[PDB]
């Protein structure tokens, strides 16, 4: 997964590349889903980690003249808790 | 009978006999603007929070 040559290799080639995916939806047309190689998603894991856990809470105060930023954005879970 | 000089016949020399009102006019190169609505501009200082 993590190798100094595997992390320096590119993907803008005909030989090696990324491969898309797709999964269905209830009434809408079939939306795509992107499959990223796990070598270059771990560098996204290390720096986006205090943003996935921070907006995971459910409570928040949404005022425009409030200085904070966490209450005004919210990302829910898969199932409605 | 109405005691108001509404209509009088008059000579053509006394046409300019009604010029007795002191009018006060303003210059064309100055400006006049209404700042009545300018008494409501202003932001509210919020309190510092924790």
């Amino acid at each position: 997964v993590f190798t100094d040559e595997e992390l320096h290799k590119k993907y803008n080639s005909v030989e090696l590349y990324q491969t898309k995916g797709s999964r269905d939806v209830p009434i809408k047309a079939t939306r795509t889903i992107y499959s990223i190689n796990l070598s270059v998603l771990v560098p996204q894991l290390i720096v986006t980690l205090p943003l996935n856990e921070y907006f995971s809470r459910v409570g928040g105060i949404t005022s425009p003249d409030y200085k904070k930023i966490g209450g005004k954005v919210i990302v829910g879970d898969l199932e409605a808790t | 009978f109405i005691n108001k000089r509404i209509v009088e016949r008059v000579r053509v020399g006394q046409i300019l006999a009604v010029l007795n009102r002191r009018f006060v006019a303003y210059k064309g190169k100055m400006r006049i603007m209404d700042i009545t609505q300018s008494l409501k501009m202003g932001t509210k200082l919020a309190a510092p929070t924790v």
